[PDB]
């Protein structure tokens, strides 16, 4: 009946936590999304075809008459002509470059594809890079490690029904990343009052005191975690653990050591 | 009998879909049967190299990103690893909370694997359209507990949804499936495909609840954030209302496990009984999990309710104790520099060196873990055999219920069918213990809410963190020097299972299990997928 917009989803240097995050959506659920809203035409984690049959499915999708949107999960290993990351005997950098070329839009799910992620952390043995840096094209970034499904599905639905949303200096949709974690944190009054837990065993910790002295990066991290929560039930600081700053570029090197503010 | 072609030649499957990560499988076929195999991991990231020189407290946050499917397990192994190096013993509530989050991970991981990664190798979704809903409802009454989602009405709606989807011409994730137009290796009647398919869609919703249950204690899923050196940070997770919600969600997930997962698994195994003689191996290793005493690696090995041990040559009459000093990794057939063979993890070396695609001398980014020179299978099957041999009561009852239902000997479990059944078996056992474990922590946390112990960072030390993740024996090994990470090595279940050959050219478990695989249709080699998927491969885990 109604044609569903074609989506191609590539996996590069990733942990698959972003794919897992996506299927946690409940507005709508993943089945309703791929049955009614979009046409997920390639997705290695869940697709039935394998090997050459899967590679053909990808090439059929890239040549579709109605075009397609590209979702990229994971960073791009560039050392030795990109050979440390391959699929179907092709370097990941080469396949993403080919797919990015005719994409209607490119969405980077996760800090890895947006900015390079964990494999990019010093000393970066695989010379990994973010998509935009590796391809030389602008991308819509949905960062976090992994991002909230509300943010990813929200961006996808937005892109297909209203166009590209307003993006911040780091390519992140302002709808979801326009506020600091810290500004919506329920422990903010403890912070204002200088009431910090000195350790995890302390009474201060048991009383729910601010976790800044323990390394919390909420004050420099843009995300909506305390507003929307994860899995409809929790978020790190609610669980008594400091924010690591997982939605910020190169956080692996700029936010460490995680348990300090130095 | 088992469909087999007369094909002689090579077959390459790349990518292996419906797993975590990037795997390339090569086989030599002769007269429709696999005579030789190679497991080739296609991605290197290098977490071990990245951790060098960093704060030991940061390790868990880096290593958790080894994998987003078996999320949490690495954060747990790293926490145990560093807790051991600083010689701190975690409070009882911390042991309980850590083990419960692991239990929730088992439930989520195995449900998703069976339905969303494995099932499409046995179930022909398109043939579900050929089924009569009323005949499927009646058949569903003869293979599984009574439920509204199995009514003719429900199965018709599923069929109607599927029919509109297929009639659109946009087959999405089913594009070019090996089952399209029919396939000789797919045995299930249309009525069973329809039942399985309805449950496939239901599991998509149920997994969201299993993740919510885990996030109540873990902070969020994927990638929990509640563990710290010396215990846990989640005081809220010891309180009444959160644990009541945790129980309610867990009970929903377990009802789905017992009403759908086990019954679907048993039906499928019933039709594919011939797979009880395909894909078997001989040696099994498990570090054990769900211990009553996690104050040290030794205590973990000895008090794990899912017992640890080593079985060799299928001898269920001799379960040996795990010798952590007898573990080492070879790199002879891996993409690493020469001179790194036979290294114990404490002396681990990660020096990447690529050659070329399909180089029979160097064909994987995974190292080859060996135990006293032997390849070891790890995971649900290993745990099941070890627990059964030791007469673990819960495993004996369930293994026996399965053998009684399938009318097969216990030796039939040394196979791809057993490996698949084992995963279901332990899921049922975890489910049976959830209410007991939750009550134990509820009462303890109400009484005393201590959750994290005091500790001190030593100038120099070492430690090992053990866990039996959903895929098998996991171990993290740290050397601390100058209060920093000097060496940090991961030896992961998929490394044991899917790594390449060792220094003696000895095949790994998956390579060995692939030998003798019948290939009905060389163009659509589903049989290779069945066996490989049975091991539940996680390549990002394997290589890290
Ligand atoms: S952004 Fe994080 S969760 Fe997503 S792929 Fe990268 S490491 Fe995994
Ligand atoms: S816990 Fe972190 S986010 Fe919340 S108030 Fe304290 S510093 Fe800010
Ligand atoms: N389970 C799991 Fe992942 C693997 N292999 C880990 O550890
Ligand atoms: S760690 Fe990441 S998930 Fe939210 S709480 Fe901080 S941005
Ligand atoms: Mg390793
Ligand atoms: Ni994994």
């Amino acid at each position: 009946a109604k044609h569903r917009p074609s989506v191609v989803w590539l996996h590069n240097a990733e942990c698959t936590g972003c794919t897992e995050a996506a299927i946690r959506t409940i507005k709508p659920y993943i089945d309703a999304l791929i049955l009614d809203t979009i046409s997920l035409d390639y997705q290695e984690t869940i697709m039935a075809a394998a090997g050459e049959a899967a590679e053909a499915a990808l090439h059929q999708a890239l040549e579709g008459k109605d075009g397609y949107y590209l979702v990229v999960e994971g960073g791009l290993p560039t050392i030795d002509g990109g050979q440390w990351g391959m699929v179907a005997g092709h370097p990941m950098i080469e396949t993403t470059k080919k797919a990015a070329a005719k994409a209607k839009g490119i969405i980077c799910i996760g800090t890895c594809s947006a900015y390079g992620g964990v494999q990019k952390a010093k000393p970066n043995p695989s010379q990994a890079k973010g998509v935009s840096e590796a391809l030389g094209v602008k991308t819509i970034n949905i960062p976090g490690c992994p991002p909230n499904p509300i943010n990813f599905v929200g961006a996808v639905v937005h892109v297909l029904t209203k166009g590209i949303p307003d993006l911040d200096e780091n390519g992140r949709p302002k709808l979801f990343y326009g506020e600091l974690v810290h500004d919506n944190c329920p422990r903010l009054p403890h912070f204002e009052a200088s009431e910090f837990a000195p350790s995890f065993d302390s009474e201060e910790a048991k009383k729910g005191f601010c976790l800044y002295e323990l390394g919390c990066k909420g004050p420099v991290t843009y995300n909506n975690c305390p507003k929307v929560l994860f899995n409809q039930v929790n978020w790190p600081v609610q669980a008594g653990h400091p924010c690591l700053g997982c939605s910020e570029p190169d956080f692996w090197d700029t936010m460490t050591p995680f348990y300090e503010q130095g | 009998p088992t469909p087999q072609s007369t094909f002689t030649g090579p077959i390459v499957v790349d990518p292996i879909t419906r797993i975590e990560g990037h795997l390339r499988i090569m086989v030599e076929v002769e007269n429709g049967k696999v005579k030789d195999a190679w497991s080739s991991s296609q991605l290197f990231r290098g977490l071990e190299i990245i951790l060098k020189g960093r704060d030991p407290r940061d390790a868990q946050h880096f290593t958790q990103r080894a994998c987003g499917v078996c999320t949490y397990v690495h954060a747990l192994a790293s926490s145990r690893c560093v807790d051991d190096a600083v010689k701190v013993s975690i409070p009882a509530n911390a042991r309980m909370m850590r083990n419960l989050v692991m239990a929730s991970q088992y439930l989520h991981d195995h449900l998703v694997h069976f339905y969303h990664l494995h099932a499409l190798d046995w179930v022909d979704v398109t043939a579900a359209l050929k089924a009569d809903p009323n005949k499927a409802a009646k058949l569903a009454a003869s293979i599984a507990p009574a439920r509204p989602g199995n009514s003719a009405k429900a199965l018709k709606a599923v069929q109607d949804k599927l029919k509109a989807f297929v009639e659109s011409g946009q087959l999405g994730i089913f594009t070019n499936a090996y089952f399209l137009g029919g396939h000789k290796a797919y045995y299930l009647p249309p009525e069973v495909d329809l039942i399985a398919t309805a449950h496939y869609l239901e599991a998509l919703h149920m997994q969201v609840k299993a993740a919510s249950a885990m996030a109540i204690l873990g902070g969020k899923n994927p990638h929990t954030q509640f563990t710290v050196v010396g215990g846990c940070s989640n005081y809220q997770g010891l309180t009444k209302d959160p644990l009541a919600n945790y129980l309610a969600l867990s009970k929903e997930v377990c009802q789905f496990v017992n009403e759908c997962y086990i019954p679907d698994l048993l039906a499928v195994a019933g039709f594919y009984k011939d797979w009880g003689g395909i894909g078997g191996t001989s040696n099994y290793l498990a570090f054990g999990e769900f211990a009553t005493d996690d104050s040290s690696p030794e205590k973990h090995l000895a008090t794990s309710q899912f017992p640890s041990g080593v079985i060799t040559g299928r001898d269920l009459g001799k379960v040996d104790n795990v010798d952590l000093g007898a573990i080492y990794e070879d790199v002879k057939y891996s993409w690493y520099a020469p001179g790194g063979d036979g290294k114990h993890p404490y002396d681990g070396v990660t020096d990447p060196k690529y050659t070329k695609l399909d180089d029979k001398d160097h064909y994987s980014w995974m190292k080859a873990p060996r135990y006293k020179g032997k390849a070891m299978e790890v995971g649900p099957l290993a745990r099941t055999f070890i627990a059964y041999a030791k007469g673990q009561p819960d495993f004996k009852k369930v293994v026996d219920m399965v053998l009684g239902k399938l009318s097969v000997p216990a030796t039939a479990l040394h196979s791809t069918l057993g490996r698949t059944a084992a995963r279901g078996i332990e899921t049922a056992i975890v489910c049976a213990n959830m209410e007991k474990w939750i009550k134990e922590m509820a009462d303890s946390g109400a009484k005393d809410n201590t959750l994290c112990a005091k500790w001190e960072m030593p100038e120099e030390s070492k430690g090992v963190g053990l866990a039996d993740a959903p895929r098998g024996a996991l171990s993290h090994w740290i050397r601390i020097k100058g209060k920093k990470i000097d060496n940090f090595q991961l030896v992961v279940p998929s490394t044991w299972n899917l790594g390449p050959r060792g220094a003696q050219g000895d095949k790994s478990p998956v390579e060995e299990a692939l030998i003798g695989t019948p290939i009905a249709d060389p163009k659509r080699p589903v049989e290779i997928l069945r066996t490989v998927h049975a091991f539940d491969p996680c390549i990002a885990c394997g290589v890290h």
